[PDB]
RNA sequence: ACAAUCUUCUCACAUGUUUUUUUUUAAAUAUUUUUGAGAAAAUUUGUUUUUUUUUU
């Protein structure tokens, strides 16, 4: 019934939202899970949350995966307290992940105006010294 | 504190004596016959 | 009958994923076989009797005077204890030995994956005192995962009586 | 059931293919 | 005469001003009480006479004890007994120190065999001559007792007189010398500009290493405790390519004068050496003065430093601040920061673990340091229960403190 | 003269140094530290496609990095042979430890002990032969915290060419090419005189339009010449960038 | 299968020279300047391979 986000910590590289969703699944069905991620890089923020089917199974993957040493690292597994649960707390939940290749993108960008611009810049620096 | 204060002998820093012992004795023993050398063994 | 706390403890052992773990580490410490000492000993009298500076050998530690006598010197890492000693008393003191030292330890299960690290039927204790500086992000990993899973877990039940 | 040390060996491999196959 | 080819071998060929108006009314017998500063050279003025009576007498071991000098710390017996041991190079009558904190068990063999010249301090000597069976001492025959007012202000009020009643009376000769002459001298005779850094205690030898460092290109002196912390402070540097002199030396007074010679000859370089050993010694224009441990002596030291003076503090001895306000001296606070502090620890564990000589000589060092600061005057100041011994193997290059018996 | 038919150096590097001068406004650590000068020079197009892990060494007639500074070489298996070397050619006193590459990714794998790594020594030199493999089994530790080790040529083996290597890697500065149409260089240090500073910055101009700007002078836009918080007054500036 | 492929380069050219070696946890947390025009050079700083709402 009550829809339990177990938590995961320490995730070990590679222990992502595909791997993750696989091993919790197969304790409980992992409605929603949305490992965190950096808004520039989308590298894993190594932490995500997972919201079991049932607090129950939460609750019991929570003991069984807690301080669970997985390639050196205690993975903790600890329940979200439901009433701390946000709406907020899974937005964009389970999506492929984009991380818009800006570096090409800026790179990819590279008139009057923009001289005038510089014109005004330069000023502002002669202005300035 | 370790609940021993008795002082560290050499014997903990140095090659064993022991092993040094044996392999006197399996040096003896190559050199009067006794011992298969390993090279003659694996011609063997 | 009603177990006393000291033989309680013996029943709660680590758990199979740090015992997999504890003993991955151990693997590549096992002390140097019969024979393996032989070829080595031999190679060093062919080049003693034709014509001729080593470092410290590094394994586990074994026996049960000495692991104890290593955990009175502080010198041991992690001990990791059988749990099925027939006479209990011979390890009946060394959880509270390890307290008293400050030394992680571990009750793994049987006796005879212990022995077998050592080439032994049968190893009542086993004990870490050195490791190569390349393991030495592995065993502070487990002594932590030891300390979660057996030192942090349980520490309640082996104070109290079990059985009955 | 199998144990989440193989799901991530598995994406360590994946990503050790991918990058070899870049190579 | 074997008493002045070792005189030669020690390196003294002129006699002190001590020495001229001591040797020879005590070559006659006669009781002297003397009053001469730190560091005038006394130490050849009463060692070297009763050498020469135990020569005159023809005392064998089995006489048992016939000489007993009574000092006040461990440190000051130590040197003592080591110019002890330069001066009876040639001679076949037996030697010994017993001092507290140390093992009394071995002690007690040592007085059996039969030890003549005996270096001691009142806690310990009166331990020994009542408790410790066969300890034979009805041959004793010459007395001397050595900074009489630093004795009685150590605490050795009770014992000093006790100790005497033991002792015989007849025909020994008696010495007392003391810098101070105070009430209670003569009551035992007639019956007979600051720098501080408060540094943990566990990262005291890293800033040390850090500082001499920095300053490699200057002239620093660091003082020390121990000798025994000299030695293993020297050997230690050296072993990590910091090349820095000691006073210690081989316990050649030769050598140590030498070497004291040298640096001060020297526009550059370090020198470790002890409070004791630097007292009496003319310190030279060094750049950097360090007290890496408290003085045994403060009253003494106070008055010694009155270019850079710089003292390592515990954050637990910061009433000794205190003290120096009441001195009226004027001080400063250096600050550090942690991130310029060398993070060797680790390193520095595992060298003295691999080493056998490095780890014997940190066991000694941490031994007598300990003892050493047990036995401070300050006991409020510093106090070894407020000190934590963790944090002390710490600096040493030790992981767990050694098994020493305080 | 070679950027844009004019030569507004010396003047303008004098003007900044005493600008910095005169902006000058117990403790028991103190160092030879002073305030880079950094010059940073502006194109109209992208110069880097993608971030290069290769520090670039761009030779200055005035020493940047102090000879001074521990050094610590990273060599190819064995590392007896090169500690060895390093002890004969005399440079122990600069080189101070010399690890291999097998060594240094299995010894000194945790992100802690990488980082106590770079802490201990203010200059990392990696042998050319193993520079690639520096950029893992060091990581962000490293390769972005200030650490980008020199790729130094030491393989021939010899104790005359380790030498020379040091010297010229001690006595050049260090760029990292990355992606951006924007660079900033370390050019000297405030206690550098200027006409020392002059020249290394020209030093470095023409090493930047030679092998860095593929459209050499000509696709520089400006130059600027700072300290680590001060203003940086025009240099020079393309009289023809609008066309 | 708790193992798998992150580079002990080079490339030419003429020993020199030249050209290369895409590779870098998570956050927190930084430089005034270039500039780049979020993006972009960019001190960086601290730091358990740490890590709980906050998906790139």
């Amino acid at each position: 019934k009550k829809k339990g986000v177990l938590y995961v910590g320490r995730l070990p590289h590679g222990f992502y939202e595909k791997q993750m969703r696989m091993y919790f699944s197969q304790f409980g069905p992992v409605l929603r899970l949305r490992m965190s991620r950096n808004r520039k890089t989308g590298s894993s923020k190594h932490y995500a949350f997972i919201e079991f089917e049932s607090l129950d199974v939460a609750n019991v993957v929570a003991e069984t995966m807690h301080n669970y040493l997985l390639y050196g690292k205690l993975l903790q597994c600890k329940v979200i307290p439901e009433d701390q649960v946000h709406e907020n707390m899974f937005k964009g939940a389970d999506v492929p992940f984009k991380r818009i290749p800006h570096a090409t993108i800026a790179r990819l960008q590279h008139a009057d105006k923009l001289i005038t611009r510089h014109n005004r810049k330069l000023k502002l620096k002669k202005r300035k010294l | 504190t370790p609940l021993s204060s008795a002082p560290e002998p050499k014997r903990r820093f140095a090659p064993s004596k022991h092993e040094q012992k044996r392999i006197l004795q399996l040096a003896y023993a190559i050199r009067k016959g006794r011992i298969l050398t390993s090279e003659q063994r694996a011609e063997r | 009958l009603k177990v006393p706390p000291a033989i309680a403890q013996f029943q709660k052992t680590l758990d199979k994923n740090t015992a997999t773990q504890v003993f991955k580490l151990l693997n590549k410490y096992r002390p140097e076989t019969a024979a393996e000492k032989k070829q080595r000993l031999v190679a060093e009298a062919e080049a003693v009797a034709n014509g001729k500076v080593s470092k410290k050998p590094y394994n586990v530690k074994y026996g049960l005077n000495h692991v104890v006598a290593l955990i009175e010197a502080k010198k041991a890492k992690l001990v990791l204890i059988a749990s099925d000693v027939d006479p209990i008393e011979l390890v009946v003191f060394l959880p509270a030995l390890c307290k008293k030292m400050g030394v992680p330890y571990a009750i793994v299960k049987n006796k005879a994956r212990l022995g077998t690290v050592i080439h032994q039927k049968t190893a009542a204790v086993l004990a870490v005192t050195e490791v190569r500086e390349e393991d030495k992000n592995e065993l502070a990993s487990i002594v932590s995962a030891v300390d979660a899973n057996f030192s942090a877990k349980y520490d309640e039940s082996r104070r109290k009586w079990g059985g009955g | 059931f199998k144990r989440a040390e193989t799901f991530i060996n598995n994406y360590r491999q994946r990503e050790r293919e991918r990058i070899r196959l870049n190579r | 005469e074997n008493i002045q080819k070792a005189i030669k071998e020690m390196g003294f060929e002129t006699m002190t001003e001590i020495q001229k108006r001591s040797i020879p009314p005590l070559l006659a017998g006669r009781d002297v009480l003397g009053a001469a500063k730190t560091g005038s050279g006394k130490t050849l003025a009463f060692l070297i006479p009763t050498i020469e009576m135990l020569y005159a007498l023809k005392f064998k071991p089995r006489n048992g004890t016939g000489v007993i000098i009574i000092s006040p710390t461990r440190e000051l017996a130590l040197q003592i007994f080591g110019v002890a041991k330069e001066l009876l190079k040639y001679h076949h009558q037996t030697f010994g120190i017993v001092i507290g904190g140390a093992n009394r068990r071995a002690e007690a063999d040592k007085l059996v065999k039969g030890v003549n010249l005996l270096v001691a301090t009142p806690g310990r000597l009166l331990d020994h001559l009542q408790n410790t069976k066969g300890f034979v001492f009805r041959n004793l025959r010459s007395l001397v007792i050595d900074e009489a007012d630093r004795i009685l202000e150590i605490g050795f009020e009770d014992e000093m007189r006790q100790i005497m009643k033991i002792l015989p009376s007849e025909n020994r000769q008696t010495l007392l010398f003391s810098a101070t002459q105070t009430t209670k001298v003569e009551d035992l005779a007639r019956i007979s500009e600051q720098g501080y850094v408060v540094v943990d205690s566990d990262k005291r030898f890293l800033l040390l290493f850090s500082f001499l460092k920095r300053n490699l290109k200057k002239k620093v002196i660091v003082f020390m405790s121990s000798c025994a912390s000299v030695k293993y402070m020297a050997e230690l540097l050296n072993y990590i390519d910091l090349p820095v002199l000691d006073l210690h030396g081989k316990q050649k007074q030769q050598r140590r004068t030498n070497t004291f010679f040298e640096f001060c000859n020297a526009e550059k370089g370090i020198l470790l050496c002890t409070n004791v050993a630097a007292r009496g010694l003319d310190i030279p224009a060094v750049d950097w003065i360090v007290q890496y441990d408290p003085p045994d002596d403060p009253r003494d030291y106070i008055h010694r430093v009155g270019g850079k003076s710089l003292m390592f503090l515990a954050p637990s001895e910061l009433g000794f601040l205190r003290y120096l306000k009441t001195a009226k001296v004027s001080l400063n606070e250096f600050e550090f920061p942690a991130n310029k502090v060398a993070n060797v620890q680790s390193q520095l564990e595992k060298l003295v673990s691999k080493n056998y000589y490095l780890q014997q000589s940190a066991k000694d060092g941490y031994r007598s340091y300990l003892q050493a600061y047990a036995s401070y005057s300050l006991k409020s100041i510093f106090d070894i229960n407020k000190l934590d011994l963790a944090k002390v193997a710490k600096s040493f290059g030790f992981a767990h403190p050694p098994n020493v018996n305080i | 003269e070679l950027l844009g038919s004019d030569a507004p150096l010396e003047k303008v590097c004098s003007a900044l140094l005493e600008y910095e001068s005169k902006r000058k406004s117990l403790l028991e650590d103190e160092q030879d530290d002073i305030e880079p000068v950094w010059l940073q020079l502006a194109t109209l197009k992208f110069i880097g496609n993608n971030r290069k892990l290769i520090p670039y060494k761009i030779a200055i007639k005035n020493p940047v990095i102090p000879s001074s500074s521990e050094a610590c070489l990273i060599v190819k298996d064995p590392q007896r042979v090169y500690k060895d070397l390093v002890n004969e050619a005399g440079l122990s006193k600069v080189v101070t430890r010399v690890i291999g590459l097998s060594k240094l990714k299995a010894k000194w794998n945790s992100y802690e002990q990488k980082r106590q790594l770079r802490d201990q020594f203010d200059i990392f030199l990696a042998d050319d032969r193993v520079i690639p493999m520096l950029p893992r089994i060091l990581g962000k530790t490293f390769y972005q915290k200030s650490k980008v080790p020199v790729p130094v040529k030491i393989s021939k083996g010899t104790a005359e060419q380790l030498k020379r290597e040091v010297v010229s890697a001690y006595g050049a500065t260090y760029f990292n090419s990355a992606p951006c149409s924007s660079f900033m260089i370390k050019c000297g240090h405030v206690s550098n005189t200027s006409t020392e500073l002059a020249e290394n910055v020209e030093s470095i101009l023409q090493f930047v339009s030679k092998h860095i700007v593929p459209d050499g002078a000509k696709g520089i836009a400006s130059i600027h010449l700072k300290t680590s918080q001060s203003i940086a007054i025009p240099l020079w500036n393309n009289p023809n960038l609008k066309e």
